[PDB]
C-alpha cells in the first residue's frame, strides 16, 4: 500500500537474519556495546582513570583486560563525546572513559531493543510471549546493577567495569563492604539460579532416561519425530520414578514447564531488589541483637562475627588502590591483621 | 562407651550384610523384561 | 527450511570464494598488525607506552580529579612524561 | 566458480590449525609480552 | 663415525617420518599393498637395522 | 512362606512401595536418619566448638545465641585433623561436643547415604524398564558435597577445613578459600559459573519457549494449565512453533527443533559445568590455584603497572591477613 | 562395512563391540601412545633436565620415578649419571613404533574379526571361560611384573631409600618383609589420620616384600581362572556383556586413581621429598622447624614459650599426649620424616634433642622444604595466592595429585555410566521404553 | 631457534596421510 | 641434557611430547573428511 506498509513489508521478511523494526534499535546498539567493548578490551587504557592498565595493548590478558568506569571526578556524567568533558576530541573521551557509558547506555537499549523483538517476532508467529516476560529477569539485573547502583552512589566508578577480573572485585568489594551473601534477597537469588541450574539438568536427564523406543538404534537422538503425534519420553514413568525415590513428582508438563520459567526469573528479580537497596547503602550488613552480647562479652564467637572481621581486612587492604581519589594513605601500624600472618 | 561401639559396629554390620547379600540375590533377574 | 541467501557450505566450497577471500582476509590482518606496530593505536586510544606511565622520578598516579576541567588536567598529566 | 569445490572437510582442518596457531601465539606471547611478569 | 653416527641417526629419521605416513595410506588404498606389502617390508627391516647402527654406534659418540 | 528371606528380597525390591527403599535404600535409610537426626540437635542444642584447636569455642546452634542465618554445626577440632572421632574416642560427651564431634557423625553419615540415594536413582530406573544415566546427572552436585566436605579436607589435612553446616559459616568457608586460593581466577570455578549462570539461563528458556507455545484447549477464564491430563498421548505444545518462533529471533540453525537433542544439552550443560567446579575445590585441595597475575605488567623501567588482577589481590590479602587471628604463629600459612 | 547404521558417529568406536579382530588393533595402537608418550616425554625431561638443580623445581615427573627406582642417583639424591634416563626413555619410544605398527595393522590390513581368523584368539563376550581364561593370561603377565620390581630391588641394584641410615641413599633390599601377618596388616589399617591404611608403608621392606606377595597372588590367580570358569552366583551375580565388563574395570581404574591421588600427596617412601617435592603436612612441619630453630639461636625457652591463645608457640601436646610443633601445624603432627626423626623421642619431640642436637644439615633441609612447599598457581607461580611473581614452580606433588583426582573422578562416572547402559542393555531397553508394554502401566497405583 | 620447522611438517602429515587416500580415492 | 651427540635432535624432542594429543585430533580430520557417517 504505502510507504509505511512498504517498509514494514520490507522488514518483516523472513530473512536469515530476521530483522523487523525493532532491529532499527536492536542492531546499532547491540553491535556498538559488542563493539566497544571488544575494542576497549585491546585498546584503550585505564590509567587517567583507575591507574590500572586495561588492556591487550598495555600487556592484559582475556581474564585481566576491561572496559574500566570513568574517573570519580566525572560523578553521573553522562560523557558524551562531544559534551563537556571530551569536548567533541575521541582520544580524551577514552581517557576519560567515555567508552564505558558508551557501552553502558547502548547495551541498555540494546536488551530493550531485543525484548522488543522477542515481543514483535512472537506476535508474527503466533506463539505467546512467555520468552519475553522471562527476559524481564535479565533486564533488572542489568538495571539495577550497571544503572541504579551507582546512580545511587558517588559516580559510575562505583558500577561494575566490564571485563572478567574487573567483575570479580565487584564482587569481593560487595561482600567486604555490603556483605551481601547476608542479604534476604541476594539468597532467594541463587536459590532461583542454583535451583534453576538443577530443574535444567533434573528434567533434561528425566526426558533422556525415560524415553520410549522408536528407533532400532542405540543412538536414539534419530529417532525422534520432528512433527509432534505421541509423547516421545513416558511422562507417566517419569511421574512414577520420582514419586518413588523424591516423594514428590511432577505429573502435568504445562506445569512442570511453567515452574521453570518462574524458579530462575523469580530469583533474579529478587537479587536486583537487594542491589537496588544497596544503592542507598541500606545493606543487610549486620544483626544487632549479635553485636550487642559481642561487646559486653568477649567469649561469644559466631561463624558471623568471624565473617565480619574477614570484611574489615578486605576493607582495609583493598580501599587504597581501589578508590584512588581519595589519596588514603594508611600506615602499616593502623593495618588490621591477625598473628604472624 | 566401650558397649556404644560394639553395638554401633554391630548395626553396620547388618545393614551392610543386608546389603551386599541383597545383589548377591540375582538382582540383574529384577526387571521388566529380558532376565 | 529456506530463504533467499546461497547457502553457506557453497559459498566456502566455492574456488571464487578463496580466490577473492585469500587476498582479503590475510589484507584486514596486516592491517590490524600495521595498527599496532606502527604505534598508530597508542594515539588513537591515548593508550600509555610501556615508558609513559610515570615521569622518571614520580611514582604518583596521573588520577583526573575533576570532571569539567578533565580533559586539561589529563593534557597536563602528559606534559611531565617529557 | 560456485559449487562446492573446495572439500569442506578441509576448509575446516585448515581453519582449524589455522586458528589453534592463532590462539597458540597468544598463549606464547603470556610468557614473553608486557604481560609477562619479568 | 661421528658423521656416520648422524647419518644413521638422521636418516633413520626420515624414513620414519616416510615410514609413517606411508603404512598408512598403504593399508588404506587396496590399490595393492601386495606390490607395496614389498616396500613397506623393506621399510620395516631397514628400520630394526637403523636403530641397532645408532643403538651400537652410540657408545661410540657419547 | 515361599521363604523368609526370599520374600524380603521381594518386598526391599518392590516396586509398589509409595517410596522405593532399594538394595541401596537399606543403607541410605538409616544413614540419612542418623545425620539428619544428629544435625537437627546440633544446630538448635549443642554447645561451642573449638573448631581451630586452638581452645576458642566457636558457638553455633541457636539455643546458644545464634539464628537460622548465622547458626551452623561446626567443623571437628583442628587438633583431631583427619583422625576419626566416632563417639566411642571420648572420654565423654561433653569432650565429643567440645572438639565438633557431631561434625564428623553427620558428615560421613551423609555422604555415605547421598550416594547410596544416587546408587538407588538407578535401581529404581531398573525395576521399572527405564534408561538409567539419571543417577549420573546427580553425580555433580553429590561430586560437590564430596569435594567440599571430604576431599577439600582431606587434601588440607583437616576436618576442621571443610565446609562447616551453615548459612554464614559457608560464607566463611567461600570468602577464606578464595584468599588462599584465588578461586575466582581458576578456570574450573568459571566453568562452575557458566553451567549455573547458563542452565538457569537454558531453564528459563525452555521453560518459556514451551509454555509459550501450548496448543490452545482452554477458557479464556480457565487455568491454561488444565489443558493437560496425566496420561496424554499426543503432545502439548507446538514444538513447531516454539522452533518457528526462536529459530527467527537468532536464526534457524541455531535453534533446536529435534525435542531430545534439547533436553540432551539442558541435562549436559550444567550437569557438565558443575562438574569441573566440583574438580575446581577438589583440585585446588591440593594448593593447584588460580592464575596468579601479580605485578605482571610492568613499565619500561620496571614500575609495576597494576591490574584489576591486582586490586582483587589487595582484596585477598585483607581475608589472609585478619582469617583464624589467633591460629597462626608462622610467616607463611601451609595449612 | 561399519557406518551410521551401527552407531552414531560419536559413538564410533562403539561400532568395534564386535569386531574382536579390530577391537585388538585399538588396544594395540593405544597401548602404544602410552609408550609413546612415556618415551618422548623422558627425554623431553631430559633434554631440560639441569644436574645441579632440585628434580622438584624442574617440573619432572618420570626422571623421579626412575631415580626411586635406584637409577642415575646417589647420596641424597645426588644425580650421578643421566644414562639410566635417556635410556628408558629412548627404549620406550622405539617400542611405540613397533607396537603402533600392530595397531595400525590390526585396524585396517588384518582380519576384522577373529573367531575364524584363528579360535584360540577370536573370543566371545558371553563365552565365561575365554573370558575367565584371557583374564587368567594378563593376571599373570601383571604378576610377573610385580616380581620385576622385587628383582630390581633384591638382585639388580635397589631402590632410592630416603630413610637411608646414613642417609638418603640407594639401597639394596635383601630382606622383604614376608610376614602376612604385617603385609596384609596394611589392609586392615583405617584410612583417617595416623592409621594411614596403604599409604602407610614407610619402609622399603614392605614394598618389596609387599611385591613378592603380589607377584605370587597374582599369578596363582591366573592360573586358576586359567583352569576354571565363574561359580554359580559368580554367574547369577554379575552382568556378561562387552560393556558391563568394560564398566568393571573403569570403576577399578577410579578407586586406583584416587588410591594414587593420595600416595603422592601424603606418602614419603615410595615417593621420596628428594626428587618430588616436601609433602603438604612436611612442609608445614618444616616452618615450625624453622623458626623453633631460629628463635632458639635467638635465645627462646621454646619448651616454654606461649603463644596468643596460650597454647605454646613453638611446642605444644597432640590428642593423646605426644609433644608436637605447634601452630596450625598441629593437625600435621602425624608427619614422619628423615630429616625430622632424629629429634623425636618415645613420647615425640624430645626437648634435649631440639635445645642442642639439631644439626645443620636439618636447619637447611627445614627450610629448603619451608619454602618449597606445594602452593601455587595453574600459571605457575609458586607461592600463595597473594604472593608475588618471580619463583616460577608448583611441585610435582601438586600437579600429580590433581591430575589423577581428576581422571580418577570422570572414570567414576565413566562407571556409572557404562554399568547403567550394560543393565539396561542386557535386560533390553537401553533404546527407550516399549511403547506398547510400558512396564510402569502394569503396576498398581501408589497413590 | 626455530624449530617450529619441525611441527610444521609433522603437522601437515597427519592430513595429508588422509588426503592422498582422498586423491587415491579409497578406504577412508 | 640429551647425551652431547644427539643434541642435534634436541629441537626435535622438545615437540615429541605433544604428538600423542594430534591422534585424539586426526580422528576428527577423518571423519571430517568421510562426513561423520
Ligand atoms: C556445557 C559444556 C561446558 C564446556 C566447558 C568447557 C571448558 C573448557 C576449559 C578448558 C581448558 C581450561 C584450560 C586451562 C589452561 C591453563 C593454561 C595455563 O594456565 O597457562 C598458564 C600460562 C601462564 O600465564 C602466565 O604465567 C606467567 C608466569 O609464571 C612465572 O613465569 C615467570 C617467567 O616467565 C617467572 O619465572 C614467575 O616467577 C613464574 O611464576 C606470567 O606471570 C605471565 O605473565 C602469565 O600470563 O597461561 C596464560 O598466560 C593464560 C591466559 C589464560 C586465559 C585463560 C582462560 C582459561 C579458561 C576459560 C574458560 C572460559 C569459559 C567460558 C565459557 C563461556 C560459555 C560457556
Ligand atoms: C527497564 C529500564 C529501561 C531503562 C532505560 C534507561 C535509558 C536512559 C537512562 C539515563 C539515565 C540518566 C542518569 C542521570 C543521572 O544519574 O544524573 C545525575 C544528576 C545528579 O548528579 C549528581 O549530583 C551530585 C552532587 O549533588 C550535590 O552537588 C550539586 C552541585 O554539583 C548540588 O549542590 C546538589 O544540591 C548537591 O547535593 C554529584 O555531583 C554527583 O557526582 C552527580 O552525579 O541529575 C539527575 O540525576 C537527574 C535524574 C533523574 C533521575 C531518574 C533516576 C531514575 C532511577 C534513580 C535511582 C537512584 C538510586
Ligand atoms: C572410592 C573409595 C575407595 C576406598 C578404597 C579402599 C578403602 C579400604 C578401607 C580399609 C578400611 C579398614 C577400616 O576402615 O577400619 C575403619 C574404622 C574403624 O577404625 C578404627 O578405630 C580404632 C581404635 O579403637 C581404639 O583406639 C582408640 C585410640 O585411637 C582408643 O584407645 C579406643 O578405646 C580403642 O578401642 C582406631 O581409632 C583407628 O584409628 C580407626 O581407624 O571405621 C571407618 O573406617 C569408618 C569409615 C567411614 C567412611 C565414611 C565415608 C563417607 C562417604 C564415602 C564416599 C566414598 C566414595
Ligand atoms: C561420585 C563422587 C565419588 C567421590 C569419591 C571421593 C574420594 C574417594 C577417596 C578415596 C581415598 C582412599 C584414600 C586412601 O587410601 O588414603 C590414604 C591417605 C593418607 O592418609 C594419611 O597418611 C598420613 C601419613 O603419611 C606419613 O606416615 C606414613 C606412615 O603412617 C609414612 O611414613 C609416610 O611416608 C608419611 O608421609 C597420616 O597417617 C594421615 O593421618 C593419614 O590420613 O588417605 C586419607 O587421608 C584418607 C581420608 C579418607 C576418607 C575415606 C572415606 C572412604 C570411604
Ligand atoms: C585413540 C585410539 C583410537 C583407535 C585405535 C581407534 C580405532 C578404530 N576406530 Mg575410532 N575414534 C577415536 C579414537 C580411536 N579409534 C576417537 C577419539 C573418535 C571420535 C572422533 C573415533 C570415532 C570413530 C568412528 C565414528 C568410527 C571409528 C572406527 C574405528 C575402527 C576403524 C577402522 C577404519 O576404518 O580405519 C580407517 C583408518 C584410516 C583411514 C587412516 C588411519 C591410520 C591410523 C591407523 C594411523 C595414523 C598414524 C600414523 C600415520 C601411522 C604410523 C604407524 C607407524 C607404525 C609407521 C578402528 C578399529 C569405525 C568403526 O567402529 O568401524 C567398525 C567408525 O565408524 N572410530
Ligand atoms: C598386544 C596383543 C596382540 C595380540 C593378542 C595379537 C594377536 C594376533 N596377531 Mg598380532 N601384532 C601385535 C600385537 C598383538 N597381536 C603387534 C604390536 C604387531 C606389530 C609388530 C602385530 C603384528 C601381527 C601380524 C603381521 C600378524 C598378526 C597376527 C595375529 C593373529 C595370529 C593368529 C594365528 O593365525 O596364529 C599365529 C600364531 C602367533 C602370531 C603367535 C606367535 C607369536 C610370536 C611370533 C611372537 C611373540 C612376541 C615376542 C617375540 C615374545 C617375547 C620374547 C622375549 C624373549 C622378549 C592373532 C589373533 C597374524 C594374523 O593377522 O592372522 C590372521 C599376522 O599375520 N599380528
Ligand atoms: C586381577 C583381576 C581379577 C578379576 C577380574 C577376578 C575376577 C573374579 N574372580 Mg578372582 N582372583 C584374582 C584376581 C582376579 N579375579 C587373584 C590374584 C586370585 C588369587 C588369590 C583370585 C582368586 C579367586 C578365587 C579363589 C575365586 C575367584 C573368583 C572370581 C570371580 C568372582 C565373582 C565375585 O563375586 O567376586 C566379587 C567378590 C565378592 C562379591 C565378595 C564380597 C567381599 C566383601 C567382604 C568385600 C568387598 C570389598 C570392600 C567393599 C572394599 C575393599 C576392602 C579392602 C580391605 C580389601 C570373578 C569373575 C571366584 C570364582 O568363582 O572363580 C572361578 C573364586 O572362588 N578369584
Ligand atoms: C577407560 C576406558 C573407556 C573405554 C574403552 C570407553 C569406550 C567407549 N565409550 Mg566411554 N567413558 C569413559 C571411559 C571409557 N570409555 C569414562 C571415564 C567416561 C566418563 C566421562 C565415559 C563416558 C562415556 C559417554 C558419556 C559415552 C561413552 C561412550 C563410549 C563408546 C564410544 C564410542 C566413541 O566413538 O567414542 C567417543 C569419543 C569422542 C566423541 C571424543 C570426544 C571426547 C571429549 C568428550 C573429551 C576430550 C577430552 C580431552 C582431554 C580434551 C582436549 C581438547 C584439546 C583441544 C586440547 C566406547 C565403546 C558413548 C556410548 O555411546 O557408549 C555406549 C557415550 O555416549 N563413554
Ligand atoms: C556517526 C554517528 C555520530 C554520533 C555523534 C557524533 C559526534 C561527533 O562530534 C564531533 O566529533 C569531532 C571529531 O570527529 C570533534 O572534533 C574535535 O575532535 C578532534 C579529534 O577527534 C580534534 O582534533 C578537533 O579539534 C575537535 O574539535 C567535534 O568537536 C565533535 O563535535
Ligand atoms: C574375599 C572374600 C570373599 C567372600 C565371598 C563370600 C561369599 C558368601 C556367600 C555367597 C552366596 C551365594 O548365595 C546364593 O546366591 C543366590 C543368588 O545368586 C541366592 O538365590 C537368591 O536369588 C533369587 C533370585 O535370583 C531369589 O529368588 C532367592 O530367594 C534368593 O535366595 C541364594 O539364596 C544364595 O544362597
Ligand atoms: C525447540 C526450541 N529451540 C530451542 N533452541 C535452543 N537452543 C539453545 C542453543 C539455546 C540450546 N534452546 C532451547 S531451550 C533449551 N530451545
Ligand atoms: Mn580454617 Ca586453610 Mn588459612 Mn591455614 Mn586455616
Ligand atoms: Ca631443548
Ligand atoms: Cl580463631
Ligand atoms: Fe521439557
Amino acid at each position: 500500500r504505502g510507504w509505511f506498509d512498504i517498509l514494514d513489508d520490507w522488514l518483516k521478511r523472513d530473512r536469515f537474519v530476521f530483522v523487523g523494526w525493532s532491529g532499527i534499535l536492536l542492531f546499532p546498539c547491540a553491535y556498538l556495546a559488542l563493539g566497544g567493548w571488544l575494542t576497549g578490551t585491546t585498546f584503550v587504557t585505564s590509567w587517567y582513570t583507575h591507574g590500572l592498565a586495561s588492556s591487550y595493548l598495555e600487556g592484559c590478558n582475556f581474564l585481566t583486560v576491561a572496559v574500566s568506569t570513568p574517573a570519580n571526578s566525572m560523578g553521573h556524567s553522562l560523557l558524551l563525546l562531544w559534551g563537556p568533558e571530551a569536548q567533541g576530541d575521541f582520544t580524551r573521551w577514552c581517557q576519560l572513559g567515555g567508552l564505558w557509558t558508551f557501552i553502558a547506555l547502548h547495551g541498555a537499549f540494546g536488551l530493550i531493543g531485543f525484548m522488543l523483538r522477542q515481543f514483535e517476532i512472537a506476535r508474527l508467529v503466533g506463539v505467546r510471549p512467555y520468552n519475553a516476560i522471562a527476559f524481564s529477569a535479565p533486564i533488572a539485573v542489568f538495571v539495577s546493577v550497571f544503572l541504579i547502583y551507582p546512580l545511587g552512589q558517588s559516580s559510575w566508578f562505583f558500577a561494575p567495569s566490564f571485563g572478567v577480573a574487573a567483575i570479580f572485585r565487584f564482587l569481593l568489594f560487595f561482600q567486604g563492604f555490603h556483605n551481601w551473601t547476608l542479604n534476604p534477597f541476594h539468597m532467594m537469588g541463587v536459590a532461583g539460579v542454583l535451583g534453576g541450574a538443577l530443574l535444567c539438568a533434573i528434567h533434561g536427564a528425566t526426558v533422556e532416561n525415560t524415553l520410549f523406543q522408536d528407533g532400532e538404534g542405540a543412538s536414539t537422538f534419530r529417532a525422534f519425530n520432528p512433527t509432534q503425534a505421541e509423547e516421545t519420553y513416558s511422562m507417566v514413568t517419569a511421574n512414577r520414578f520420582w514419586s518413588q525415590i523424591f516423594g514428590i513428582a511432577f505429573s502435568n508438563k504445562r506445569w512442570l514447564h511453567f515452574f521453570m520459567l518462574f524458579v530462575p526469573v523469580t530469583g533474579l528479580w529478587m537479587s536486583a531488589i537487594g542491589v537496588v537497596g544497596l544503592a542507598l547503602n541500606l545493606r543487610s550488613y549486620d544483626f544487632i541483637s549479635q553485636e550487642i552480647r559481642a561487646a559486653e562479652d568477649p567469649e561469644f564467637e559466631t561463624f558471623y562475627t568471624k565473617n565480619l572481621l574477614l570484611n574489615e581486612g578486605i576493607r582495609a587492604w583493598m580501599a587504597p588502590q581501589d578508590q584512588p581519589h581519595e589519596n588514603f594513605v594508611f600506615p602499616e601500624e593502623v593495618l588490621p591483621r591477625g598473628n604472624a600472618l | 562407651m566401650e558397649t556404644l561401639k560394639i553395638t554401633v559396629y554391630i548395626v553396620v554390620t547388618f545393614f551392610v550384610l543386608l546389603f551386599v547379600f541383597g545383589f548377591l540375590s540375582g538382582d540383574p533377574a529384577r526387571n521388566p523384561k529380558r532376565k | 527450511g529456506t530463504t533467499g541467501e546461497r547457502p553457506f557450505s557453497d559459498i566456502i566450497t566455492s574456488v571464487r570464494y578463496w580466490v577473492i577471500h585469500s587476498i582479503t582476509i590475510p589484507a584486514l590482518f596486516i592491517a590490524g598488525w600495521l595498527f599496532v606496530s606502527t604505534g598508530l593505536a597508542y594515539d588513537v586510544f591515548g593508550t600509555p607506552r610501556p615508558d609513559s606511565y610515570y615521569a622518571q622520578e614520580q611514582r604518583s598516579i596521573p588520577l583526573v580529579t575533576d570532571r569539567f576541567e578533565a580533559k586539561q588536567q589529563v593534557e597536563t598529566f602528559l606534559e611531565q612524561l617529557k | 566458480s560456485e559449487g562446492g569445490r573446495i572439500p569442506l572437510w578441509i576448509v575446516a582442518t585448515v581453519a582449524g590449525m589455522g586458528v589453534i596457531v592463532i590462539v597458540g601465539l597468544f598463549f606464547y606471547g603470556a610468557y614473553a609480552g608486557l604481560g609477562s611478569s619479568l | 663415525m661421528t658423521i656416520l653416527f648422524q647419518l644413521a641417526l638422521a636418516a633413520l629419521v626420515i624414513l620414519s617420518f616416510v615410514m609413517v605416513i606411508g603404512v598408512p595410506v598403504a593399508y588404506a588404498s587396496p590399490q595393492d599393498w601386495d606390490r607395496s606389502k614389498q616396500l613397506i617390508f623393506l621399510g620395516s627391516g631397514l628400520w630394526i637395522a637403523l636403530v641397532l647402527v645408532v643403538g651400537v654406534l652410540n657408545f661410540f659418540v657419547v | 512362606s515361599a521363604n523368609l528371606w526370599e520374600r524380603f528380597c521381594n518386598w526391599v525390591t518392590s516396586t509398589d512401595n509409595r517410596l522405593y527403599v532399594g538394595w541401596f535404600g537399606v543403607i541410605m535409610i538409616p544413614t540419612l536418619l542418623a545425620a539428619t537426626i544428629c544435625f537437627v540437635i546440633a544446630f538448635i542444642a549443642a554447645p561451642p566448638v573449638d573448631i581451630d584447636g586452638i581452645r576458642e569455642p566457636v558457638s553455633g546452634s541457636l539455643l546458644y545465641g545464634n539464628n537460622i542465618i548465622t547458626g551452623a554445626v561446626v567443623p571437628s577440632s583442628n587438633a583431631i585433623g583427619l583422625h576419626f572421632y566416632p563417639i566411642w574416642e571420648a572420654a565423654s560427651l561433653d569432650e565429643w561436643l567440645y572438639n565438633g564431634g557431631p561434625y564428623q557423625l553427620i558428615i560421613f553419615h551423609f555422604l555415605l547415604g547421598a550416594s547410596c540415594y544416587m546408587g538407588r536413582q538407578w535401581e529404581l530406573s531398573y525395576r521399572l524398564g527405564m534408561r538409567p544415566w539419571i543417577c549420573v546427572a546427580y553425580s555433580a552436585p553429590l561430586a560437590s558435597a564430596f569435594a567440599v566436605f571430604l576431599i577439600y579436607p582431606i587434601g588440607q589435612g583437616s576436618f576442621s577445613d571443610g565446609m562447616p553446616l551453615g548459612i554464614s559459616g559457608t560464607f566463611n568457608f567461600m570468602i577464606v578459600f578464595q584468599a588462599e586460593h584465588n578461586i575466582l581466577m581458576h578456570p574450573f570455578h568459571q566453568l562452575g559459573v557458566a553451567g549455573v549462570f547458563g542452565g538457569a539461563l537454558f531453564c528459563a528458556m525452555h521453560g518459556s519457549l514451551v509454555t509459550s507455545s501450548l496448543i490452545r484447549e482452554t477458557t479464556e477464564t480457565e487455568s491454561a494449565n488444565y489443558g493437560y491430563k496425566f496420561g496424554q498421548e499426543e503432545e502439548t505444545y507446538n514444538i513447531v512453533a516454539a522452533h518457528g518462533y526462536f529459530g527467527r529471533l537468532i536464526f534457524q540453525y541455531a535453534s533446536f527443533n529435534n525435542s531430545r537433542s534439547l533436553h540432551f544439552f539442558l541435562a549436559a550443560w550444567p550437569v557438565v559445568g558443575v562438574w569441573f567446579t566440583a574438580l575446581g575445590i577438589s583440585t585446588m585441595a591440593f594448593n593447584l590455584n588460580g592464575f596468579n597475575f601479580n605485578h605482571s605488567v610492568i613499565d619500561a623501567k620496571g614500575n609495576v603497572i597494576n591490574t584489576w588482577a591486582d586490586i582483587i589481590n589487595r582484596a585477598n590479602l585483607g581475608m589472609e591477613v585478619m582469617h583464624e587471628r589467633n591460629a597462626h604463629n608462622f610467616p607463611l600459612d601451609l595449612a | 562395512d561399519q557406518e551410521s547404521s551401527g552407531f552414531a558417529w560419536w559413538a564410533g568406536n562403539a561400532r568395534l563391540i564386535n569386531l574382536s579382530g579390530k577391537l585388538l588393533g585399538a588396544h594395540v595402537a593405544h597401548a602404544g601412545l602410552i609408550v609413546f608418550w612415556a618415551g618422548a616425554m623422558t627425554l623431553f625431561e631430559l633434554a631440560h633436565f639441569i644436574p645441579e638443580k632440585p628434580m622438584y623445581e624442574q617440573g619432572l615427573i618420570l626422571i623421579p620415578h626412575i631415580a626411586t627406582l635406584g637409577w642415575g642417583v646417589g647420596p641424597g639424591g645426588e644425580v650421578v649419571d643421566t644414562f639410566p634416563f635417556f635410556v628408558v626413555g629412548v627404549v620406550h619410544l622405539i617400542s611405540s613404533a613397533v607396537l603402533g605398527f600392530g595397531g595400525v595393522y590390526h585396524a585396517i590390513r588384518g582380519p576384522e574379526t577373529l573367531e575364524e581368523y584363528s579360535s584360540f584368539f577370536g573370543y566371545d563376550w558371553k563365552d565365561k571361560n575365554k573370558m575367565t581364561t584371557i583374564l587368567g593370561f594378563h593376571l599373570i603377565v601383571l604378576g610377573i611384573g610385580a616380581l620385576l620390581l622385587v628383582a630390581k630391588a633384591m638382585f639388580f641394584g635397589g631402590l632410592y631409600d630416603t630413610w637411608a641410615p646414613g642417609g638418603g641413599d640407594v639401597r639394596v633390599i635383601t630382606n622383604p618383609t614376608l610376614d602376612p601377618r604385617v603385609i596384609f596388616g596394611y589392609l586392615l589399617k583405617s584410612p583417617f589420620g595416623g592409621e594411614g591404611w596403604i599409604v602407610s608403608v614407610n619402609n622399603l621392606e614392605d614394598v618389596v616384600g609387599g611385591h613378592i606377595w603380589i607377584g605370587l597372588i597374582c599369578i596363582a590367580g591366573g592360573i586358576w581362572h586359567i583352569l576354571t570358569t565363574p561359580f554359580g552366583w559368580a554367574r547369577r551375580a554379575f552382568i556378561w556383556s562387552g560393556e558391563a565388563y568394560l564398566s568393571y574395570s573403569l570403576g577399578a581404574l577410579s578407586m586406583m586413581g584416587f588410591i594414587a591421588t593420595c600416595f603422592v600427596w601424603f606418602n614419603n617412601t615410595v615417593y621420596p621429598s628428594e626428587f618430588y617435592g616436601p609433602t603438604g603436612p612436611e612442609a608445614s612441619q618444616a616452618q615450625a622447624m624453622t623458626f623453633l630453630i631460629r628463635d632458639q639461636k635467638l635465645g627462646a625457652n621454646v619448651g616454654s614459650a606461649q603463644g596468643p591463645t596460650g597454647l605454646g608457640k613453638y611446642l605444644m601436646r597432640s590428642p593423646t599426649g605426644e609433644i608436637i610443633f605447634g601452630g596450625e601445624t598441629m593437625r600435621f603432627w602425624d608427619f614422619r620424616g628423615p630429616w625430622l626423626e632424629p629429634l623425636r623421642g618415645p613420647n615425640g619431640l624430645d626437648l634435649n634433642k631440639i635445645k642442642n642436637d639439631i644439626q645443620p644439615w636439618q636447619e637447611r633441609r627445614a627450610a629448603e622444604y619451608m619454602t618449597h612447599a606445594p602452593l601455587g598457581s595453574l600459571n605457575s607461580v609458586g607461592g600463595v595466592a597473594t604472593e608475588i611473581n618471580s619463583v616460577n614452580f608448583v611441585s610435582p606433588r601438586s600437579w600429580l595429585a590433581t591430575s589423577h583426582f581428576v581422571l580418577a573422578f570422570f572414570f567414576l562416572v565413566g562407571h556409572l555410566w557404562h554399568a547403567g547402559r550394560a543393565r539396561a542393555a542386557a535386560a533390553g531397553f537401553e533404546k527407550g521404553i516399549d511403547r506398547e508394554s510400558e512396564p510402569v502401566l502394569s503396576m498398581p497405583s501408589l497413590d | 631457534i626455530a624449530q617450529l620447522t619441525m611441527i610444521a611438517m609433522i603437522g601437515i602429515a597427519g592430513p595429508m596421510i588422509i588426503f592422498l587416500l582422498a586423491v587415491r580415492r579409497g578406504n577412508l | 641434557k640429551l647425551p652431547e651427540a644427539y643434541a642435534i635432535f634436541d629441537p626435535l624432542v622438545d615437540v615429541l611430547p605433544v604428538i600423542p594429543v594430534l591422534f585424539l585430533a586426526l580422528a576428527f580430520v577423518w571423519q571430517a573428511a568421510v562426513g561423520f557417517r
